[PDB]
DNA sequence: CATCCGTGAGTCCAG
């Protein structure tokens, strides 16, 4: 229970953090998917195959690390160490 | 006054008189 | 010796290494950021560093 | 968030908003993109101000003390060319504005982004990971702004008052609204106590038990509280689901409250907690009428009066030294004395002179900045000063700064500030010297493994027997036990276990052991449990930043150094002991320890000390030879007295430091072990920066010491 | 350009934003308008009441649960319009066990209980409860004392006539063209059950375009939106 | 800097220097103030880093003598009485005799009024001493002290911390547009205005005889004719205004020693280092936090606090292997919209403005003939446009500075301008910014009280006395007890009283308070300027009487108390603060940190030569250091690839920054870094 | 508990005026004066110089041959300027004065519905030899705009931009008589202080002041 | 336990 978090502090790190063992873990966690938007992007411009698209629906000009930083807190993506 | 040498703006001074040498 | 030439006395610490034939393992923090390696420690040990991440397969294209 | 000038963004995202210009059409190529930032046309503005979006920086200020030194933040634009800093993150970067300036790096990669936003952002590290103390704290305005309204005003207007004669119950309202419309006519004090209903406010937890029977306080549900406005508006800060705290918002208050949101509740509710705090003490900080005038600013009444009399002691001392009945080291011992115990009298004449409603006194008591013996320079006396050798001038400088102090006055006292300023200098190079030595012995040591398993540990004690009976408090308890984890269950007098092993030690379960009688617990510490390379998580236990167990790859092993060469600064053994420790040096003191265990024979010659040990348990006797500038250590023998000095017939334990100074640790170790020599060092560097008034979690002094006993001699081969 | 008006909701109250204003304009308009809506709007409430079972207040009225105070608050949260300025008079009696609600008042012709469900006060068996309410008219926040005179039992209430029950203000700034520093104008506006905030606002609206009338009546010489 | 600035300079004792000491060879011993500076050199003035204590300022009264020790003047007493004579005495000669102390009460003849009084002994030592054996006594309270020092009002109530910047920064101070003198001084603002040789004096008393912007030409007495030239906006060696304006109108009788016209910071010959503001002593919406200091719009549009500052470019023309560099209004293609601003030589026009990025001189030189691009061939066929074998080396603005080309410097080897061999046109461009005040900008007081601009608010939004005026200024309460340095509030009050005026009751005789009070400040008008000399002027007795005799403003009313406070309306709510706030007028300097000389970023730019990183420096177009502290604090945290990223990429992997930028504008992912090239030069250098 | 519309009064003086308005809602006569003295302060129209043209000068920073001041300080000495003007669109002011004398604001040539208001006020002291030829352009604005913005506009290299303060407002505060006796004759009587610069009345000023305000106010009152 | 030589002795900034 608290106030809307707003613009770097959403998603909240709390909940973050209860999805991933530690909070080095998260970073790399997070960081990988956001290579793979960014690469479907520029692959898909002309190439097939690219790793899958935004499991959300992207803010307007969202960058790809808000963009993963949000589907993990949908508990869309799967966790290897 | 505190300087009344050159030709100066009268600036008054809170002073024991001061008369020893000038600067 | 690499950490340790970095350190103190540089000129008696490199002689000496020389001399035994010294092989350093590139294996410490201070080594590491000298040859521009991912430092062992942190998010740049392996438990962190090889993640795979992929959707859930509930998750689909629409 | 800070404030990043608008000229400074579009140089560092410069090849990113390039990238924009010729996505948007602005530009037809990338040679020309560059031509539109150069020329800084009108469009750019449009174009950064995506760019950034949600994309960290980092703030750097030297000198990089420790890992708060830099700290992640989200940019945003903002007209000026100076960098806008949040005024909570100043005590972590030590930052004042009387020019200082800050450096910018912009993070890359898509991991160096990350890392930025998640283990760098400012409203995630909170806390000092020393001490685990609130560093993002209300500091001073805004202290000073919030101990305001908080504070209790017995007579002032629109106070509460009960029913007699023909008139009512004066004071009571029905709602917060309503005493709102009050001081807005101008009926109500803020600062008055008053009786109001409140219905969005959890009632103390001693009260909600009598109303509700614990039913589980809801929003909606009423209750009457006695307490002031301006205490109300705070506590809808905290905001709902926190006890009301019915106070005035001391320093040492606000900072309980805060590290008690730092246990329970999440971190981003406590950064959005700590954010309404500092809007408010702001607020409140302007209308406190914290003001300093001529007039505020009063020499005492006694003042003359006070100083004659021990004048006329002085020169009492001067006469009866003008005969030669005294000595001149005397002479000056006692003169220094005499105006020591004058200037507190001066001190006293202020306190209760002084109104609390008087601003110097108002921030002084209030905890929001400064000491008293400055406002008793101030307005009392400068007191005694310092000789070139150290030793307190004969001479005491009698006029305040208010009174203005006379000529020959400004010159020695100016004699002793400016050596300060020296000294002050020359601590720095060493502090650091010693900081970068720290920080290269234990590099290699991070935390690799999660549990090494082993049921070693050491003895903490948790607190005092009193002599009377019950417990006391110990006052090594929160840097010696509070942050770590159990390695054997703590039990009582009973059967009945109180914590287990394997539990971290928290602030209730502190209490657990503490009201259940015991009083010493065996905990995991990072020189008992032995792992290959490094230490473990559990042992380590509680990281002092997280407030959680620490994460596996944490390198513990610089920022142990860290956390013990930042303060380095403030000593007076001094800094040189902090050292001779460190660097195992064969010390000055050279204070010998007893090899066996026995009874103690005292055979003292004027010429020189001796000292002999009669074996407990059969043995031959070790006698040892002193020089008589030392002298014996008042311990604490079996008579539970430590004030009894060494005597004849005493009985002493094994290495018992037998007189004052400082134990040779080499003889520690050969003497009684690797153990217990790791202890001694631990609380022996430990006692320097007590002396000083610096906490140091012993973690971090561990990490350092282990270090020193990893290797062994061999003797044969 | 032109400044926007907009309404994020709540039953009771609601948040009113204003943008982009002439940088420095936002505290020149925010501070004026709380006051406004926290003063300048008329209603009705209760000046004063009478108790039969009461000679004094310390003791708490035979068979009731709360004491003499806690009810007097109760009845200052009673929302009421009246339609004659001149203060008129409202009988509240019940007796047994049970509890007294708004809904048991027996309010005047052009007088309008409009939260009949506000809890009172609890009476027990043998409880007996005779009320007598004064209702006036007014504007704003009117103390106590000043209503301090049946002297056989009379009680002087705090006056409660403003609608408007609580008003907050923050202004922030927004980045118009390539000016950061026009200002934003942020409302919170709670009233009672009697009005709607958004039509508490339009009066304390219109109201103030009235004071600025008289300025402006002189010449009408310059200005442009 | 300033005026005075130059004159520290000229009197500074620096024990640094060949057939000196080092900076690591000295002591605590060498640093402290030992008793023999009494007189000779300043215990105050010092350097505050690494320097301190080594390096001083020469005492006011003190004088050198031929055998190179510090000499320093005495007054001569005979037998209990005070005679004009004076000597001077050395170090050691002072030793073997007893100096009373100055403000030591003395009979109208000469003689003392106490037997025991103040003396001053060999070692420093103090003691009471019968007027018998008295030898000497001090020339002036303000012996002491240094000429920068005694310019600090109310001295003796500010610790010698706060007191040592205050004389430490009064050199920093920037000269304004023009300048006001102070309202409350300490006398020694003239002296040292003219000492400094930055103003102008008359050598023969006469009469003006013409004047004009340009010059000043005096008529002496014996019918021979001085001229004086005005120096008119020329560049500091600082990049401060030296600009002088001429005192007397035409005709005007002159004496000799006269101050005719003066230069920078100096109104009719006072040293003005800044202005007189109207403060207020409240903490405001925490924008004053932590030193940091609020503004009236009105230091903005008035131009109260704006400076001018010149910059000195330049660029030459040399003989090369390829030929000659030539300057010239052809640079290779560039638009006329460029060159606009230029003339028929290739240099920029005087009156022209100039941003950063623009061209100043165009000059071009023969690149070396290497084969071209068989990929740029192929583009100048398509096009058909021959390629030119001269490359672009013009003189553009640094980034940064910018303003309006106030002069042009042209010397020609052609012209038979005597240049060094090998040069042939050399051109020099002044370029002056007329830079008002801004946020983060640092002010200070005379009182170590220094900060930067916080928040520069509209003139509406400040906190304003009854009768409307809004304050200048707005200091936080906090930062005033700690520091020791109350002068800034007798200053204040002080100041209060030389702005409204004010005017002792004399009725039932002249009040006990002001008795020592000499005779010509018993009455004051408004904007009077006074003198507080350092041990003596003011006492806080005589200061608070005078919050008293305060004098109404025009509407009749008095605006402060006699504690010197005063009620304000915040000009945000409107509604009055609850609380007296103290009010005044306290003199403010505008030291030379600017941010517009400040500020600095970089993506990329030039690298160093051997090891590969990046340069370092403003003036290189440097980047920041990430130095051995920062790296400690990145692993600290754990971000591995922060710190690998700023290590690698960022900085000396030659292939790397290339491909870092070529993945950001084509908006790609970030590639792995590779091998940093100073590491490479460390294996070849152990080989 | 009382009704009464309010009146708006005034008491004179040639350039400042003190306006009485009363009976106001108690503690409300504070935050009213205020919400106009910021008005006027910050947005009241007027009419000042932008920027001016002299013979033989390139630009701001030179002397002018036989005038006893540099340019600098001439046009610091125009700021005090007080000008008028109907034109909405720029108008150009003209100033020629030789041989020995003071020239004033009074040598002004100011054309057709542009007036001077302190002739007085001194310029340049011009010595033997010195002629001054000056050109002024004034335009109509409100509040203060610097300098700077003329520049890049396309304007010449004879130009000399100059900061503009258009603000005719000199000084404006308030007080306020709050009776306070308890009973319903509680109420606020507020008095305007406004002080201009003789460019336009202290009534004219409050005028647009209100007529500013009401059409801000007036939005509050729109539906949605 | 005391001498002689070699090696340590804060950061960033500007310049
Ligand atoms: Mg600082
Ligand atoms: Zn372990």
């Amino acid at each position: 229970g608290y106030d809307t978090p707003l613009g770097i502090t959403n998603p909240p790190i709390d909940e973050l953090l209860d999805r991933v063992s530690s909070k080095y873990a998260l970073v790399i966690y997070a960081a990988k998917r956001a290579r793979q938007i960014n690469d479907y992007y520029n692959q898909l411009g002309e190439g097939i195959l690219e790793y899958v698209g935004p499991l959300v629906e992207p803010g307007l000009q969202e960058k790809p690390l808000s963009i993963a930083l949000r589907e993990i807190h949908a508990d869309l993506l799967e966790h290897t160490e | 006054s505190n300087n009344s040498v050159p030709g100066a703006p009268n600036r008054v001074s809170f002073a024991k008189l001061r008369e020893p040498l000038e600067v | 010796w690499l950490s340790a030439a970095s350190f103190q006395e540089t000129t008696r610490v490199l002689t000496d290494a020389a001399i035994n034939c010294r092989s350093d393992k590139l294996n410490g923090l201070k080594e590491n950021v000298i040859i521009g390696k991912l430092i062992p420690a942190g998010t740049g040990i392996n438990r962190y560093r090889n993640i795979a991440v992929q959707p859930t397969e509930e998750a689909r294209a629409a | 968030q800070c404030g990043l000038p608008k000229l400074m963004a579009l140089e560092l995202f410069k090849p990113f908003v390039m990238k924009r210009l010729v996505d948007l059409n602005h530009a037809q190529n990338i040679k020309s993109a560059k031509r539109m930032v150069e020329r800084q046309r009108p469009q750019v503005w449009d174009v950064l101000e995506e760019v950034i979006a949600e994309h960290p920086v980092l703030l750097n200020r030297a000198p990089t003390l420790h890992r708060l030194g830099i700290q992640a933040f989200e940019p945003m634009l903002v007209e000026g060319k100076a960098i806008q800093l949040h005024p909570l993150v100043c005590e972590a970067f030590n930052a004042d504005f009387d020019g200082d300036q800050m450096a910018v790096h912009l993070p890359l990669s898509a991991e160096a982004q990350a890392e930025a936003r998640i283990l760098m952002l400012s409203s995630n590290n909170i806390l000092s990971p020393a001490s685990g103390r609130p560093l993002a704290m209300p500091r001073l305005d805004m202290v000073t702004g919030l101990y305001y309204l908080t504070t209790e005003v017995p007579g002032d207007t629109g106070e509460y008052q009960p029913a007699s004669g023909d008139h009512p119950e004066t004071g009571v309202y029905s709602s917060p609204a309503e005493a709102i419309m009050a001081a807005d006519r101008g009926v109500l004090s803020v600062r008055a106590k008053i009786k109001v209903r409140l219905t969005q406010l959890r009632p103390p937890v001693e009260i909600e038990a009598e109303l509700f029977g614990h039913s589980g306080w809801q929003p909606g549900d009423a209750w009457m509280a006695e307490t002031t406005l301006g205490r109300v508006m705070f506590n809808e800060l905290l905001p709902l689901g926190y006890p009301f705290v019915n106070k005035q918002m001391h320093k040492k208050v606000q900072a309980a409250i805060i590290n008690d949101l730092a246990e329970r509740y999440p971190m981003i509710v406590v950064a959005q907690t700590v954010d309404k705090l500092k809007d408010a003490g702001f607020y409140w900080a302007t209308r406190s009428g914290v003001t300093v005038s001529m007039a505020d600013v009063l020499v005492p009444p006694r003042k003359k009066e006070i100083l004659d009399h021990y004048e006329e002691r002085a020169d009492k001392v001067e006469k009866q030294f003008q005969r030669g009945a005294l000595n001149h080291d005397e002479r000056n011992e006692a003169l220094v004395e005499i105006w020591k115990e004058a200037t507190d009298e001066v001190g006293q004449a202020l306190r209760e002179h002084y109104p609390d409603d008087n601003p110097i006194i108002t921030i002084v008591d209030s905890g929001a900045t400064g000491n008293f013996t400055q406002t008793r320079t101030l307005a009392g006396m400068k007191g005694l000063v310092t000789n070139p050798k150290g030793e307190f001038i004969p001479r005491p400088v009698k006029s305040s700064f208010r009174e203005g102090l006379t000529v020959l006055e400004y010159f020695i006292n100016t004699h002793g500030a400016r050596k300060g300023l020296a000294d002050t200098a020359l601590r720095t190079a060493d502090s650091g010297y010693l900081t970068r030595r720290l920080v290269d012995v234990s590099q290699d040591v991070i935390v690799r493994e999660h549990d090494c398993q082993t049921e070693r540990g050491i003895v903490v004690e948790l607190a005092e027997r009193a002599p009377d009976g019950t417990l006391i408090r110990d006052p090594y308890i929160e840097t010696s036990a509070y942050a770590r984890t159990l390695g054997t269950d703590a039990v009582d007098e009973a059967g009945n276990v109180i914590v287990e092993r394997g539990q971290d030690l928290g602030d209730p379960e502190i209490d657990a052991l503490l009201a259940a009688g015991i009083t010493q617990v065996k905990v995991r510490s990072v020189l008992t449990c032995a792992t290959s390379t490094g230490v473990c998580a559990t042992c380590y236990g509680r990281s002092m930043a997280t407030g959680k167990l620490v994460d596996i790859g944490e390198a513990v092993g610089i920022v142990a150094a860290q956390s013990i060469g930042e303060p380095g600064t403030q000593l007076t053994g001094g800094l040189p002991r902090v050292q001779e420790l460190f660097e195992a040096r064969v010390p000055r003191g050279k204070a010998p320890i007893a090899d066996v265990t026995g009874r103690v024979r005292l055979e003292d010659g004027e010429r020189f000390y001796k000292i002999t040990i009669v074996p407990d348990d059969g043995g031959e006797e070790v006698v040892y030879d002193k020089i008589s500038k030392r002298q014996r250590l008042r311990v604490f023998k079996h008579e539970d007295g430590s004030e009894r000095v060494l005597s004849d017939g005493d009985h002493v334990e094994v290495g018992q430091q037998l007189m004052e100074g400082s134990a040779d640790p080499h003889e520690v170790l050969r003497v009684q072990g690797p153990r217990e020599v790791q202890i001694h060092l631990v609380r022996e560097v430990q006692e320097v920066y007590r002396a000083q008034g610096v906490s140091i979690h012993d973690k971090h002094i561990e990490v350092i010491v282990r270090q020193m006993l990893r290797r062994v001699t061999i003797i044969d081969s | 350009r032109p400044t926007l008006s907009e309404d994020v909701l709540t039953d009771n109250r609601s948040q009113f934003v204003i943008e982009p204003l002439e940088p420095g304009f936002g505290y020149t308009l925010g501070n004026s308008l709380r006051r406004t809506l926290l003063s300048s709007i008329p209603g009705a409430a209760v000046t004063s009441i009478r108790i039969d079972g009461v000679l004094h207040e310390f003791t708490t009225v035979p068979g009731v649960k709360e004491d003499v105070t806690e009810i007097i608050l109760n009845l200052k949260s009673l929302v009421v319009s009246s339609e004659e300025d001149e203060p008129v008079t409202m009988y509240l009696r019940k007796q047994g066990p049970g509890e007294v609600t708004a809904g048991d008042i027996v309010p005047p012709a052009g007088v309008t209980v409009h939260n009949p469900g506000m809890h009172i006060a609890t009476l027990n068996d043998k409880g007996k409860l005779e009320v007598e309410l004064v209702v006036e008219r007014g504007r704003g926040y009117v103390p106590a004392v000043q209503n301090r005179a049946a002297e056989i039992g009379r009680i002087p209430v705090d006056s409660i006539y403003s609608p408007v029950l609580k008003v907050t203000y923050k202004v922030d700034a927004t980045r118009v063209e390539q000016r950061t520093d026009f200002d934003k104008l942020i409302l919170d506006v709670e009233t009672k059950n009697s009005i709607s905030p958004r039509d508490a606002l339009a009066s304390a609206g219109k109201t103030l375009v009235e004071l600025f009338g008289l300025a402006r009546e002189l010449n009408v010489e310059a200005e442009g939106i | 800097n300033n005026p005075l600035s130059g004159l520290t300079h000229k009197r500074r004792l620096s024990a640094l220097g060949p057939g000196g000491l080092s900076r690591e060879r000295a002591g605590l011993e060498v640093r402290d103030v030992h008793p023999s500076h009494y007189g000779r050199m300043c215990p105050i003035e010092t350097p505050e880093g690494p320097n301190i204590g080594l390096i001083g300022s020469l005492s006011v009264y003190a004088r050198v003598n031929p055998f190179g020790f510090i000499e320093t003047p005495y007054r001569k007493v005979v037998d209990g009485v005070v005679s004009d004579e004076i000597v001077y005495l050395t170090a050691d000669e002072e030793d073997r005799h007893v100096v009373a102390q100055a403000n030591s009460p003395i009979d109208a003849d000469g003689r003392f009024v106490e037997p025991r009084v103040l003396v001053r002994r060999k070692a420093g030592e103090v003691e009471y001493v019968p007027s018998s054996e008295v030898d000497y006594m001090d020339v002036s309270p303000r012996q002491m002290v240094s000429v920068a020092t005694a310019m600090i009002p109310f001295l003796e109530h500010d610790d010698a911390n706060r007191a040592l910047m205050g004389a430490n920064m009064q050199r920093q101070a920037v000269p304004l547009v023009r300048s006001e003198a102070p309202l409350v001084g300490t006398g020694m603002e003239l002296r040292a205005a003219i000492d400094a040789g930055d103003v102008v004096v008359a050598e023969e008393s006469g009469v003006i005889e013409e004047v004009s912007a340009d010059y000043i030409t005096v008529m002496h007495d014996n019918g021979t004719r001085r001229t004086y030239r005005m120096r008119k906006f020329a560049r500091s060696n600082h990049g401060t205004c030296a600009n002088q304006c001429p005192i007397v109108d035409a005709g005007d009788r002159v004496e000799a020693g006269q101050v005719i016209a003066d230069g920078p910071c100096t109104d009719d010959g006072e040293m003005a280092l800044g202005k007189n503001l109207l403060v207020a002593i409240m903490p405001w919406e925490g924008h004053n936090y932590e030193d940091a200091i609020i503004l009236s719009n009105r230091l903005v549009e008035e131009d109260v606090l704006t400076s001018i500052h010149i910059e000195e470019h330049e660029i030459d023309a040399r003989d090369t292997k390829l030929g000659a560099e030539e300057i010239t209004r052809d640079i290779p293609n560039i638009s006329d919209e460029v060159l606009a601003d230029l003339d028929e030589r290739g240099i920029v026009r005087i009156g022209a403005e100039v941003r950063d990025g623009d061209i100043l001189v165009g000059k071009v030189t023969p690149k070396g003939e290497t084969e071209l691009t068989p990929e740029e061939r192929l583009l100048r066929a398509i096009f058909g446009e021959k390629a030119r074998e001269v490359r672009d080396t013009s003189l553009k603005v640094p980034h940064g500075e910018s303003g309006k080309v106030i002069g042009i410097r042209v010397f020609s080897r052609e012209d038979e301008d005597e240049l060094p061999a090998g040069v042939n046109e050399l051109v020099r461009v002044y370029v002056a910014q007329k830079r008002k005040i801004s946020d983060g900008d640092k002010l200070a007081g005379r009182h170590g009280n220094k900060g930067v601009i916080g928040k520069i608010l509209p003139v509406e939004d400040m906190p304003f006395l009854a009768d409307g005026t809004p304050v200048d200024i707005i200091l936080n309460t906090h930062g005033v007890p700690r520091r020791m340095n109350i002068g800034q509030i007798l200053e204040t009050h002080l100041g209060w009283c030389a702005h409204s005026g004010w005017k002792v009751d004399a009725a039932k005789g002249v009040p006990d308070w002001a008795a020592r009070l000499p005779d010509e400040l018993l009455e004051a008008q408004p904007n009077a300027i006074v003198s507080t000399p350092v041990f003596d002027g003011a006492q806080e007795a005589e200061l608070q009487g005078l919050l008293s005799c305060t004098l109404p403003n025009r509407d009749g009313d008095v605006l402060v108390d006699a504690d010197g406070k005063a009620m304000l309306f915040d000009g945000r709510s409107g509604e009055p603060f609850p609380y007296p706030v103290t009010v005044g007028y306290m003199y403010i300097m505008k030291l030379h940190h600017l941010v517009d000389d400040k500020i600095h970023a970089r993506s990329t730019g030039p690298y160093s030569m051997i090891t590969q990183q990046p340069l370092g420096g403003k003036a290189q177009f440097g980047g920041q250091r990430f130095g051995e502290m920062e790296c400690w604090a990145m692993q600290a945290y754990g971000a591995a690839y922060t710190l690998q990223e700023l290590l690698t990429i960022k900085s000396d992997d030659t292939v790397g920054r290339v491909k870092v930028y070529e993945a950001i504008v084509k908006g790609e992912n970030i590639p792995e870094p590779g091998i940093p090239e100073s590491f490479k030069v460390l294996l070849k250098e152990l080989q």
